[PDB]
RNA sequence: CCAGGA
């Protein structure tokens, strides 16, 4: 087609395997930290406790409630409440999640993220909704009450970026290697008697032709060629990942045009 | 309690832009760019970028402490060449590269059944 | 601005001990008997075995900063194989008309015994070395 | 602290990006120093770590047993079972640039502690403050917004420097100072000073 | 908790030192590091 | 898992620490030092049960 | 042992030598004894240098068995350290210790004395016996909260009005 | 008794402990709104100052020198050699 | 002593300490929460009103602020409180109690103190987090590390004040110490590893690197260096790009054993004009080492250029291994297969050997050493076998451990660890002890109840056979822990005897200092020493110089010195100076080479008689050998072309030098007899170093060269003299106190000989003589 | 005390798997470390979190108000 | 031949601190001793009464983990049920030089 | 005093 090129190895819900070639490490690499750090998603940030008779901390289970992964698929029509025009929030900038559980049951009553309810007008968007990937449909367990046990509170879903917390991270790990036969020496392999029969073999290394003793060391040989693998937490779907993180990093090199443009 | 707020890693301060360029005294025709409320996901790619234009002499960027999310940025280019025109190129053949980037995943993707 | 020294050796050995990508090349000139050569070579960059042919070039030039590329276009002053830049850091005076001189190329050393360049050898950061073959 | 006497205080926090990274994706949670290990010889230590990597893959507890027939070549074998590089190490990749690192990095989980010695509950500055009422000098300990003590072997330290006035505003200026009216006479602190 | 239901303590030849008679008795680690050292006995 | 050994004054936990003595009635030989006019003394700490 | 010497040629050659070693002290004694180096004779107990050789060789030996102290860990310590330490305790004529005894015992000033050991016993004697402190020394200043004749404070510094009106 | 400035025996150079004294001294005296006995070129800091006067030799002062016996000689800052 | 010689102090702060590779040696990262705390009062002076003005209006709760407005009138006005905090108008006199501001000098201070080095003055750098950061190469004066220690800080109040920090004490000041005449702050851990790491031949850096290491240092001319290798491919090496941190002018040579012109191993160290020729850096180059990178930059360019350089060095450094990366495993404890054969056949014949001697004691055949027991004799045998084998085994596997190997690594760069932790870890631990003996019979007749009686083996005895890595039996583990405990309380004790020893040396001493007389007089005016340290020398301004003259056979020595003009093959060439031709057989002249031969002879006896051994290498004021190697690379001296200078110039100009080399300065025979003693060894040393043969033929100089050498000798010396005012009572004190504090025929130590020695102790522990 | 949410190390959402992990091994008798890798648990940081887990919270819920 | 007693297990000779220590028979002796003394200061669930007590200052672990590495003699000592710390991903390397 | 930290 063009400049970089990918060819997508494994799809699902959670994962992207994919090989990225003809591109610089560099670009591969800040894309990487991107997917990692700088992609929009929604998460509960602050939590009004009404009442709690657990056995855990008003704040040990805000913590919990942070980390409970959001719809965040229309998350570029919500704004960010620091440049949101209201008094602390609204609907324009969150998503306000309630929770009301009791332990009527003689058996242990377990609270769960699909016992949040969306309380806020959603203006028709794919958001705030908590991620349930469970088998038996109840995804994140959060508490756990007895009988008089009960836990009551509100919840403001704020739209953010993992540098400010880790919550807001929509990926997992990110799988990242390149030359699976070490032809551009970039590692010096640690061993005892052979660092070929020690170290193990890569996935990779089938899809790279093995480098031949009988030749001379190629230094005019640069790296190119990346195997990668993408896992989503929920928030945004796998390929979004790829995509908002190609768009993140895109915005953010236009606004360095843009400033010197303005200078 | 000693502890920085986490948006002053990309939320500018009050009256601090984005970049700042000087200019280098101890060698001709070369700068320095300091830019705000930015890392090492910034830095790499635009130095990395500026090494394949052949008219720029010299590229590097430094971090010169991690508690503060800034950096350096020393362009030096062949007299005639601007070195803010440098900067402006490799900036522009990024955003060209990702956008070919993006369009061969999105078809890639689409091709797929999963 | 011109050259300082030109000679075909002949490599009796080359030594690696312990290190992974440098090699200490002993060779002698075919030409004149009374010449002798130890040397620190980029084995990984351009391999030398022994009883190699290699024409062995000085000279002062082709200061200030360095430039990378252009370099397509400029005067490629290297019709060599292998091009170092060092500096000269001994005169040894090892009897009779003989001397010695030491070349340090940001640590790969190099010692060349001999007798007639007196008029052509000197004590200068500037000094580079050619390969061929 | 592991469990090998092996203690130290956080010197920075890194977020997931800056960290290196395993080409699997895996990120330590921690970063120590290799020149622990050698002066220290707390070899268990790096058996803990390796004997922990199979156990987390293995799904099995490690029995870290004192007495035992567990070998670092029996774990070792059982680790490359798993995939990994028998000796634990694993390549990593350098989280700014995305480069492999030249070095493999000895890698797995290791049993931490979070010790009673928190920095915020250390940490304490005075700059005039509460004084005794004996003495007329600065009060005890952080508790009591007290000072610090500029001791007998800091006044040694100030002596061999040859900082003549800045002892003298430590001991005069910075705590005790007073002013008394003696008399010439008898060179006592007598004198009635109706000064006014 | 446990380790301190377990703490002896020696009031006052060779006391600190961890002596044969010691085993299988007393901790041949559990000792504090200075001036109680080998006097706060572990069981 | 509370496993007990403690007492409870006044509302806070007290542990007695085990103290270490000589075992009494014991029988015991020394050689007194250099200068000494006695060059060895032959002990018993006599006490009652 | 073994013994650097100078040979006929003019190179100093190792020479070894046959040393004895005791197992305690008697000078006077093994010094007047035939076949030995009187000249060379040598025992770590510096007070018995000092009884029969001088306060002079009291000074060397006692030099000698400090500097070995520290050598011996390996460390190294310039001379002018141990030599001051050493040239301290000797001045007074004997060996004056490091102690309560020793130097606090000395005519330095009661304040300064009363800062280490005896205190109020020094400070009963000084009224007493009508002691004048000098106040001369570090201590005395430090309990007077004053400036101490120390570097910086080893000097007076005047303001000269020739060189002022000079200076416009 | 004070010793004739014919008769000074004691360094030409300045000691460490002098010049430090001198600088503290002044930059204490500039602080307090002493009179400036020098083009300050821009200077703000009075150490600055004091280093800026005592570097030109405008400083008008004098070190007393005392002698172990009491006796003293007075130096210039002028006069004094300053190798530090 | 707690109210008056110590006291509780105002603008006084404490916290955690933490390393920083991104401080510079002489700052301080101060948390913003103490700086918002601790106060200067500033004066309001026309130079800062409008400053101050804005402080005060930023207020106590905004970083630079302040705390307090301080009248003429006397009254405090309290920021926080004023009703007039806002509309608060200054006037020139007042003064603005201000928060402390980067920049601000500062007494940083880590407790013992038994080091004038134990508070040093640094630059406030206000930070972010709780912890007091410090440059990693100025942990070792402190003694710090950040295992939970903490910190002093004291704030001047005082232009005076802060003057006696930044003129007196600050870190760049204190590199080089007075206690060992050497440099007390050099490259430590990462820095030091990488530094090994980075300079090997192998080690090639790529263009993208080298100009991000090229930028990295704040100084850097901007100036790309040409690459070691242009094509194939531009490739700089590590010495190469270390070599930017490495200033102009900077000399050093050292050779390590096998070292050539040619260095095969990559042994010592040759940089020549601050530019790396050969050699690998390590601890031995870029650590607290007499000969040091370090010990030459302080001393030739300045403690200020000097302090910079450590950051330099550790900037480039650091970042080229945060690149390169570096680690340890459980894989660097492991031996080879044969390795360990070869270490088990180590101890079982070692093992042998000792039952060997054990039957032949056991069959009263055993002889004993004159001045021992039967059994003294043959435990000395059995553990002096059993230390060989540790030993042995401990060697192999160093041997058998390849260079990749990340602990030898360390070892080789001197970062950390040592032979025997190697050994240990990897071969055998070995033989315990515990007061010097073998695990003794604790019970009847045996060490343990699972041996039987009169058990004399290794085993019974405490001899640990296996590694770190292979693990230890239960008998092994007991008779290590009993060994390992007698450390444990002699760390414990050694800690208050050592304490109280520190306390004496110093309260002995306090009063004594250097007067304007140069003598050495306590608070009585008695003379304790009549010139300091008996040359009237500064320690710090000392280094180990080698007294030519001394050594050698008396043949090599004539052939060096001797100029005879009268004889045809002892002149000098007529290469070696112009005058040459002209020279030869001058009566006159030659007068005047036999006078100088005559000196150098009487000088060679004199020495003889002083360093008795022949011990040629000792501590003396100016570098003579730096200040040649400087003329010939200022004066880019021509090995080839003769001198312009005379016998006359060399022989007269250093016997007029030798006059101007003043420690003493009366005009009276008693004070210039005094000085003329004073400066002896020193002149021998010159005159050694600066004799007509030696200058002409060895160092070549033109007149010119000999001019400046001459001159710069002269004012070095002068500048090598101590300062009247120097407290050289407190620094003795601290300079053997602080040694003691580290401190672990067989005669009485260490510590309890160090109390034995200061007590003037009447009954000694291990009285002995030594007859010659 | 009370299963996380998200692993420390890579953030994978670990708070559903907690009650399928204790069944796939009362109900279904199978090993841990099956278990872990059945519910998809494959980097070790993942498999820690579960397999290390001490669930406090149940002995919590033991005590009356 | 003569034996009279056998040991149950040459474990059972360290105290309770110590039997937390992972293959303490592979360590230097005093970092042994020094662990059996930081393990006191260790934060972790004291007793699982914690919000039931009035007490000066309780330090609770959020989210505590058994070791991976365990001893025999834990199962006595309830730690596996009450621990002391978590299993930290670990990497023993230089990096930024902090 | 008692308990602890470097
Ligand atoms: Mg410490
Ligand atoms: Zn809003
Ligand atoms: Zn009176
Ligand atoms: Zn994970």
């Amino acid at each position: 087609e063009e400049g970089p090129q990918v060819k997508i190895r494994e799809a699902s819900k959670d994962n992207v395997d994919f090989i990225l070639s003809n591109v610089d490490l560099a670009m591969a690499n800040s894309l990487r930290r991107v997917m990692i750090a700088e992609i929009p998603t929604l998460a509960i940030d602050s939590v009004e406790v009404e009442t709690n008779t657990t056995v855990l901390a008003d704040e040990f289970i805000a913590h919990r409630l942070g980390l409970i992964p959001l719809q965040s698929m229309d998350i570029e029509q919500l704004e960010y409440s620091r440049d949101c025009f209201c008094e602390d929030h609204c609907d324009k900038c969150s998503v306000v999640l309630t929770l009301q559980a009791f332990g009527e049951s003689e058996s242990t009553t377990n609270v769960y993220s699909k016992d949040l309810v969306i309380v806020s007008n959603l203006m028709g968007r794919n958001i705030g909704h908590p991620i349930i990937q469970d088998k038996e449909g109840n995804g994140v367990l959060i508490c756990k009450l007895r009988k008089g046990q009960e836990l009551k509170l509100t919840c403001v879903a704020k739209k953010g970026i993992a540098k400010e917390h880790a919550k807001w991270g929509p990926a997992a790990a990110i799988e990242f290697e390149y030359d699976p036969w070490n032809k551009l020496k970039h590692t010096d392999y640690w061993y005892e008697q052979d660092s070929a029969k020690e170290w193990p073999q890569s996935k990779n290394c089938e899809y790279e032709d093995p480098p031949n003793e009988g030749d001379p060391f190629d230094y005019k040989a640069q790296a190119d060629t990346f195997y990668m693998n993408v896992e989503s937490v929920g928030s945004i779907p796998v390929d979004q990942v790829v995509v908002r993180g190609i768009d993140t990093l895109q915005k953010k090199v236009a606004s360095i045009l843009l400033a010197l443009t303005q200078m | 309690m000693n502890a920085p707020d986490r948006f002053e890693l990309f939320l500018l301060g009050e009256g601090e832009s984005k970049l700042k360029i000087d200019p280098d005294t101890k060698a001709p025709n070369a700068v320095v760019i300091t830019f705000e409320k930015e890392d090492h996901t910034l830095g790499n790619l635009i130095r990395a970028e500026l090494l394949n234009d052949r008219k720029v002499l010299f590229a590097a960027y430094k971090v010169e402490h991690p508690f503060f999310a800034r950096f350096k940025l020393r362009i030096q280019t062949t007299e005639g060449y601007d070195p803010k025109d440098a900067l402006k190129n490799a900036c522009n053949s990024i955003i060209n590269k990702l956008g070919a980037l993006k369009t061969n995943f999105e078809t890639e993707w689409n091709l797929q059944t999963l | 601005s011109n050259t300082l020294f030109d000679d075909i050796f002949q490599v009796s050995e080359v030594d690696p001990g312990r290190y992974n990508k440098v090699c200490r090349i002993e060779a002698a000139s075919t030409t004149q008997d009374q010449c002798k050569l130890t040397l620190d070579i980029n084995v990984e960059l351009f391999p030398v075995a022994a009883q190699d042919s290699l024409t062995v070039t000085i000279a002062s030039s082709l200061t200030r900063s360095w430039r990378p590329p252009q370099a397509g276009d400029r005067s490629l002053a290297d019709d060599y194989d292998y091009v170092m830049y060092g500096t000269a850091y001994k005169f040894e005076e090892v009897s009779k008309d003989l001397i010695a001189v030491y070349y340090s190329f940001g640590g790969l050393l190099m010692r060349l015994e001999g007798n007639y360049r007196n008029l052509n050898n000197l004590k200068q950061e500037n000094a580079y070395l050619l390969i061929r073959r | 602290a592991s469990r090998h006497g092996q203690k130290g205080t956080i010197g920075i926090t890194y977020r997931r990006e800056d960290m290196p990274f395993t080409a699997e994706g895996i990120v330590p949670d921690l970063i120590i120093n290799p020149h622990a290990i050698p002066s220290r010889m707390t070899v268990a230590h790096l058996i803990e770590c390796l004997l922990s990597k199979v156990a987390a893959l293995s799904g099995n507890e490690g029995d870290a047993s004192p007495f035992t027939d567990i070998t670092v070549e029996g774990i070792s074998k059982l680790l490359r079972e798993h995939g990994y590089q028998s000796r634990g190490f694993e390549v990593m990749y350098n989280g700014h640039t995305g480069k492999k690192l030249m070095a493999q990095i000895f890698f797995g989980p290791t049993y931490y502690q979070r010790l009673r010695h928190m920095v915020d509950d250390k940490i304490h500055a005075r700059a005039r403050g509460p004084m005794q009422v004996l003495t007329r000098q600065p009060v005890e300990g952080r508790s009591r917004d007290g000072g610090l003590r500029f001791g007998e072997m800091e006044r040694d330290c100030m002596i061999a420097h040859g900082a003549a006035s800045f002892l003298k505003e430590r001991l005069m200026e910075a705590s005790d100072a007073f002013r008394v009216h003696i008399c010439g006479i008898c060179g006592l602190m007598t004198v009635i000073a109706k000064l006014n | 908790t446990l380790s301190h239901l377990r703490r002896t303590n020696t009031p006052i030849a060779k006391p600190r030192q961890l002596h044969n008679t010691h085993w299988g008795l007393v901790c041949p680690a559990e000792t504090p590091e200075g001036q109680a050292c080998g006097l706060v006995k572990n069981l | 898992f509370d496993m007990g050994g403690y007492f409870i004054i006044n509302g806070s936990e007290k542990v007695l620490i085990a103290q270490e003595r000589s075992a009494g009635n014991i029988v015991q030989v020394f050689k007194k030092a250099a200068p000494s006019p006695i060059s060895h003394v032959a002990e018993i700490r006599s006490a009652l049960e | 042992y073994d013994r650097k010497v100078p040979s006929p040629t003019g190179e100093y050659v190792k020479e070894p030598e046959w040393v004895l070693e005791t197992d305690g002290v008697n000078l006077s004694e093994v010094m007047t004894v035939p076949g030995i180096d009187p000249t060379r004779i040598y025992t770590n107990s510096f007070i018995d240098i000092m009884e029969v050789l001088g306060i002079e060789a009291g000074r060397a030996a006692l030099y000698k068995e400090v500097y070995n102290v520290i050598a011996s860990d390996g460390s190294y310590v310039n001379y002018r350290h141990m030599a001051l330490l050493v040239d301290v305790m000797t001045t007074q004529g004997g060996l004056t210790s490091v102690t309560r005894h020793g130097f606090n015992r000395s005519n330095t000033g009661a304040l300064m004395r009363c800062s280490f050991e005896e205190t109020v016993e020094i400070l009963f004697e000084a009224g007493a016996s009508a002691e004048l402190d000098d106040c001369r020394g570090v201590s005395e200043n430090v309990i007077l909260g004053q400036m101490a004749p120390i570097g910086t404070g080893a000097f007076d510094v005047m303001i000269d009005e020739e060189s002022l009106v000079k200076y416009m | 008794k004070a010793i004739p400035k014919d008769q000074r025996a004691t360094t030409p150079y300045m000691t460490k402990y002098e010049r430090a004294r001198i600088l503290g001294t002044r930059a204490l005296q500039i602080s307090m709104n002493a009179p400036v006995f020098v083009d300050l070129e821009g200077e703000t800091d009075p150490l600055r100052i004091a280093m800026k006067e005592l570097a030109e030799k405008k400083i008008p002062l004098v070190i007393r020198r005392y002698l172990p016996d009491g006796s003293f000689e007075d130096w210039s800052v002028e006069e004094l050699i300053v190798d530090l | 002593r707690g109210n008056l010689m110590g006291k509780r102090v105002d603008f006084s702060a404490r916290t955690v300490i933490s390393g920083d590779p991104n401080l510079e040696l002489d700052q301080v990262g101060v948390p913003k929460s103490i700086a918002k705390t601790l106060t200067y009062p500033e004066v309001v002076t026309p130079y800062n009103i409008d400053r101050l003005t804005q402080l005060v209006r930023n207020g106590p709760n905004e970083h630079p602020g302040a705390k307090y407005v301080i009248r003429d009138s006397g009254d405090r006005i309290d920021l926080r409180y004023s009703k007039r905090a806002g509309d608060i108008q200054l006037q020139y006199g007042w003064k603005v109690e201000r928060h402390i501001m980067d920049n601000d000098p500062v007494l940083f201070n880590r407790q013992p103190s038994l080091h004038k080095m134990s508070m040093m003055a640094h630059r406030v750098k206000v930070i972010p987090y709780s912890t007091f950061r410090l440059n990693l190469s100025v942990t070792s004066p402190y003694n710090a590390d950040f295992d939970g220690d903490e910190m002093n800080l004291h704030v001047p109040q005082s232009e005076e004040t802060r003057a006696e920090l930044s003129q007196l004490c600050a870190v760049p000041l204190q590199i080089v110490s007075p206690q060992s005449n050497k440099p007390c702050m050099g490259i430590v851990q990462d820095t030091l590893c990488g530094i090994r790491k980075l300079t090997l031949r192998d080690t090639f850096i790529e263009l993208d690197q080298v100009l991000n290491m090229l930028y990295w240092v704040p100084d850097w001319d901007g100036v790309i260096p040409t690459p070691a290798i242009i094509k194939p491919k531009p490739l700089w090496s590590g010495k190469q790009i270390l070599s930017v941190a490495i200033p102009n002018g900077i000399h050093l040579q050292r050779f390590d054993e096998g070292t050539t012109l040619l260095s095969p191993k990559d042994n010592g160290m040759l940089i020549i004009d601050g530019q790396i020729i050969f050699g690998v850096v390590e601890k031995k180059t870029v650590g607290s080492s007499n000969g040091g990178l370090i010990h030459v930059v302080t001393r030739e360019k300045g403690p200020q250029v000097c302090a910079k350089l450590f950051g330099n060095i550790q900037k480039v450094v650091n970042f080229w291994l945060l690149h390169n990366g570096f680690s340890t495993g459980i894989g660097d404890t492991i031996a080879d297969g044969p390795t360990m054969r070869e270490i088990t056949e180590t101890i079982a014949e070692a093992k042998k050997k000792v039952l060997d001697v054990t039957k032949e004691a056991q069959a009263n055949l055993l002889t004993a050493k004159h001045g021992m027991t039967l059994r003294e004799s043959f435990e000395d045998n059995v553990v002096r076998f059993l230390n060989e084998a540790r030993d042995k085994a401990g060697r192999l596997a160093e041997v058998n451990l390849k260079d990749l190997n990340n602990v030898k690594q360390m070892v080789m760069a001197g970062s950390k660890g040592s032979f025997i932790n190697i050994a240990q870890m990897s071969a055998c631990v070995g033989q315990q002890s515990v007061e010097g003996k073998r695990i003794a019979f604790g019970f009847v007749d045996r060490t343990l109840p699972h041996f039987s009686k009169d058990d004399y083996s290794p085993e019974s005895k405490g001899f640990v056979e296996n590694s770190y890595l292979r693990g230890l039996t239960p008998q092994e583990f007991f008779f290590h822990a009993m060994g390992g405990r007698e450390g444990l309380i002699d760390t414990a004790v050694k800690t208050a005897e050592t304490g109280y020893i520190q306390r004496r040396l110093v309260k002995a001493l306090e009063d004594i200092m250097v007067h304007y007389d140069n003598t050495t007089r306590n608070s009585l005016g008695n003379v304790i020493q009549f010139i300091y340290g008996e040359d009237g020398m500064d320690a710090a301004h000392i280094e180990k110089q080698s007294l030519d003259t001394i050594g050698g056979s008396d043949a090599a020595f004539e052939k060096r010195y001797r100029v005879d003009l009268l004889n045809t093959d002892h002149t000098l060439d007529p290469s070696l100076l112009e005058s040459g031709s002209e020279i030869l057989g001058d009566l006159k002249l030659q007068v005047l080479l036999d006078e100088e031969y005559k000196q150098l002879v009487k000088d060679r006896k004199f020495l003889r008689e002083v360093f008795v051994d022949g011990e040629a290498n000792w501590p003396l004021p100016v570098n003579i050998r730096r200040i040649i190697q400087n003329a010939q690379q200022t004066f880019h001296i021509d090995h080839t072309k003769p001198s312009d200078l005379t016998i006359k110039d060399i022989v007269l100009g250093v016997k007029d030098l030798q006059e101007n080399l003043l420690v003493l300065r009366g005009k009276n025979e008693i004070i210039q007899n005094a000085q003329r003693d004073a400066v002896t060894l020193f002149c021998c040393l010159l005159r050694s170093r600066l004799a007509t043969r030696r200058v002409l033929q060895e160092y070549r100089l033109t007149k010119q060269a000999f001019d400046w050498v001459l001159s710069n000798i002269e004012a070095q010396f002068l500048r090598s003299v101590v300062h009247p005012g120097e407290m050289v009572g407190v620094l003795a004190a601290q300079s053997i106190g602080e040694p003691a504090t580290q401190m672990t025929k067989k005669v009485t130590s260490g510590v309890p000989r160090l109390k034995e020695i200061l007590n003037v102790a009447k009954n000694m522990k291990t009285p002995s003589l030594t007859v010659y | 005390m009370i299963v996380p949410v998200r692993c420390f190390s890579c953030g994978k959402v670990v708070g559903d798997k907690w009650e399928s992990y204790l069944n796939l091994l009362q109900e279904d008798e199978l090993d841990e470390g099956t278990a872990l890798s059945r519910l998809g648990l494959k980097r070790y940081c993942c498999r820690r979190m579960i397999l290390t887990h001490v669930d406090l919270i149940e002995k919590f819920l033991r005590y009356n108000p | 031949t003569t034996f009279t007693h056998c040991e149950i297990h040459p474990s059972m000779i360290l105290g309770v601190a110590a039997s937390i220590i992972p293959f303490p028979d592979h360590n230097q002796s005093p970092r042994n001793t020094y662990q059996s003394a930081m393990g006191k200061q260790a934060m972790g669930v004291f007793l699982t009464n914690y919000n039931v007590r009035m007490d000066t200052m309780a330090n609770i672990l959020y989210y505590p983990q058994k070791p991976l590495g365990t001893t025999r003699a834990m199962e006595y000592l309830k730690f596996r049920e009450l621990p002391a710390g978590q299993n930290a991903i670990v990497a023993i390397a230089c990096y930024s030089g902090y």
